[PDB]
RNA sequence: AGCCAGGAUGUUGGCUUAGAAGCAGCCAUCAUUUAAAGAAAGCGUAAUAGCUCACUGGUCGAGUCGGCCUGCGCGGAAGA
């Protein structure tokens, strides 16, 4: 690794690729094409399922095109397919919104292998004890 | 179609003119081929060395209603474009026509009418010079 | 912080790792960066762990006073910025390459590797540790003693002695 | 207090021509250079100079530690000289020095020659560079104050004559 | 600047020197908290 | 006090969100990584930003910080 030369993470969903409505003229001009974010996307994207929250690096030099190397997805959006309601904040800590225990999003802390600076097995489910919380949803653990 | 080029306004501030070239062959895809070559931009520009007849004409402020006196020095290295020019502005019109050399081109009448090289002038067209 | 009540602390607490020392490395880190903590304890990932710390407690008169648990020829070795680290559990090998192929790769200053306890000794790094658990190097070690020591040389008349 | 204190220590040349209340240095290069002083009694004695106040002067250390601070920069003055340097932004900013009289070119409706003072030196590495030594630290000082003056850093393009050592604020119009 | 029968620092690269008889207020950071007589 | 270093990772935090990935914003401020790093100070984003602050290390080495009780002064303070 070294610091920062170019890279961002802007994304709606993966159930829709390169979408065209939402950032459209915003998603990469500095060496980025808009007819071409899709073709080293979905070349691995489409090889799990679409849906779910995909943002990456932009390793940017000056031939042509680009390369990235994207990771481990956010443990918040899965409240929306793996938890719960739709939304997620709105209604913060002023009444018990959702439920999740000491089971539910327990995998979901065992997602994140490589990117996870919790060394402790164990104490690395700590970290994501929190990308539950952001509108209030008291534990039954 | 041939394509003759004018870099206008060289009583303007400007660009660097080496940078000028590369924005005009790399972002038009055409060679470009320095007859004249400015000496000094804005409150500094003094004329216009011609690299092909090899002299020097200096440009004189304000006359752009009618044509100015025709003033030329004839050596590229004679003394006395150094004390029409002052010699600082001279050796910078020395060292950049080195530099042009080696990253130009020799106007060919022939890759001219085939659309590859343009003729690059520099000039003033309020100024009247270049014209 | 504290006092006095502190700064034992940082003492005995750490200086326990001193007393029952598995291996020892003393490292500056002038000009440091994150990956400084991005590294020793990104290895700490899938192939080390909570069983290294290297606590920048180069105090000295907090680290080097600090240490009446028999660590003579030391009243020199804590000299300016350190940045000392130990081990309690696993071996006394790799640890020293986790810095000696670090460090080496510009990394900030690595004290050049002053050496530390375990022998007790001076500066001149060493490698004859981290060569553990690889015991196919006590495999070859024998240099198939009769064979490839043989095929080597005691053939070596014909491929480079035909004249 | 501390800086008038701690000792001057005269490196292996200047020769240190302390005359009652009237010092002298010289060595290396810089014509001599020598400043006085008041409520500062200081004594050569051994490899050093050191400073102290004298009875009856609430000036005391005061005076005094301005006092090591010049002569401090008066030792060095001769010893390693002194630096400077200053860059021209702006197109059509250019400078020469074809003597010891710098010729500036600023944009203005005329030129605008400028004269070293006395033991100050200057060359224009570059036509957009000036780079002016000297021994005495209060000269340099001025003179770069001095030629800067002609043609400061606006805080819009950034123009103008600047240090190295500057910051250049720099800031956007007001929105249409 | 600006002069107030109060200066005050406002900023935190704001200083507080008096040149003369007059204590003024020199702040690195915004020019507009330079001010004058107080 | 200078001077020398770091200030992230869960996290782009979700959210009335056209787009917000700490800072016009809402409600929240919890947990690792560590010597220290706040979903956090400021400049300023099309938006990330680049780049600097609390706090910890290093260098230097004797004092340093701010309130309280008192004495004497400074500005505030322009006229025929």
């Amino acid at each position: 690794a070294k610091k920062v030369q170019a890279y961002v993470k802007l994304q709606v969903a993966a159930g829709m690729a390169n979408p065209s409505p939402p950032v459209g003229p915003a998603l990469g001009q500095q060496g980025v094409n808009i007819m071409e974010f899709c073709k080293a996307f979905n070349a691995k994207t489409d090889s799990i399922e679409k849906g779910l929250p995909i943002p990456v690096v932009i390793t940017v030099y000056a031939d042509r095109s680009f390369t990235f190397v994207t990771k481990t997805p956010p443990a918040a959006v899965l409240l929306k397919k793996a938890a719960g309601i739709k939304s997620g904040s709105g209604k913060p800590n002023k009444d018990k919104v959702g439920k999740i225990s000491r089971a539910q999003l327990q995998e979901i802390a065992q997602t994140k292998a490589a990117d996870m600076t919790g060394a402790d097995i164990e104490a690395m489910t700590r970290s994501i004890e929190g990308t539950a919380r952001s509108m209030g949803l008291v534990v039954e653990d | 179609t041939p394509i003759l080029t004018f870099m206008n306004k060289l009583d303007r501030d400007i660009r660097d003119p080496m940078e000028l070239l590369d924005e005009v062959e790399n972002e038009l895809k055409i060679g470009c081929a320095p007859i004249t070559w400015p000496i000094g931009c804005g409150k500094l520009f003094k004329g216009v060395y011609h690299l092909y007849k090899d002299e020097t004409y200096l440009y004189q402020s304000g006359k752009g209603h009618t044509i100015q006196e025709v003033r030329i020095v004839k050596g590229l290295n004679n003394p006395d474009l150094d004390a029409a020019v002052g010699e600082d502005l001279a050796q910078q019109l020395r060292d950049e026509l080195e530099l042009v050399k080696g990253a130009s081109n020799e106007f060919d009448k022939e890759l001219f009418l085939a659309g590859e090289i343009t003729p690059v002038f520099f000039g003033t067209a309020l100024g009247n010079f270049g014209v | 912080m504290a006092l006095n009540l502190q700064d034992k602390q940082a003492i005995v607490a750490e200086v326990s790792e001193v007393a029952k020392g598995a291996l020892s490395a003393v490292v500056a880190d002038s000009r440091g960066v994150t990956v400084d903590k991005m590294t020793e304890l990104r290895k700490a990932g899938r192939e080390a762990g909570v069983y290294m710390r290297v606590v920048r407690n180069t105090l000295l008169r907090r680290a080097v006073e600090g240490t009446p648990f028999e660590c003579l020829k030391d009243a020199f070795v804590g000299p300016t910025l350190i940045a000392y680290l130990m081990e309690h559990p696993g071996a006394a090998a790799r640890l020293f390459k986790e810095f000696a192929k670090a460090n080496a790769k510009f990394e900030v200053k690595a004290a050049a590797f002053e050496g530390e306890l375990i022998p007790a000794s001076q500066i001149d790094r060493l490698a004859t540790l981290p060569t553990y658990e690889e015991a196919i190097a006590r495999l070859m070690a024998t240099m198939k003693e009769a064979s490839a020591g043989k095929l080597v040389r005691t053939l070596a008349a014909v491929r480079e002695a035909k004249e | 207090s501390r800086v008038a204190k701690a000792p001057v220590v005269v490196p292996a040349g200047v020769d240190v021509k302390i005359n009652g209340q009237v010092i002298t240095i010289k060595g290396k290069n810089g014509e001599l250079t020598r400043t006085l002083n008041d409520a500062v009694e200081v004594k050569h004695a051994d490899n050093t100079l050191t400073f102290g106040p004298r009875d009856g002067y609430a000036d005391g250390w005061a005076q005094a530690g301005t006092a090591r601070a010049l002569l401090n920069s008066m030792v060095i003055g001769v010893t390693e000289g002194f630096t400077k340097k200053l860059q021209l932004v702006g197109v059509g900013y250019r400078a020469a020095v074809k003597g010891n009289v710098i010729n500036l070119s600023l944009g203005f409706s005329h030129p605008v020659d400028h004269q070293l003072p006395a033991g100050i030196t200057a060359e224009c590495p570059t036509q957009t560079e000036i780079v002016l030594k000297g021994a005495d630290k209060q000269v340099i000082g001025q003179v770069a104050a001095d030629l800067r003056a002609y043609r400061r850093p606006e805080p819009y393009k950034g123009k103008g004559v600047r240090y190295a050592d500057e910051v250049v604020r720099t800031k956007e119009a007001k929105k249409k | 600047m600006k002069v107030r029968a109060s200066v005050k620092k406002l900023c935190r690269n704001c200083k507080i020197v008096k040149r003369d008889g007059v204590i003024r207020v020199i702040c690195s950071a915004e020019p507009k908290h330079k001010q004058r007589q107080g």
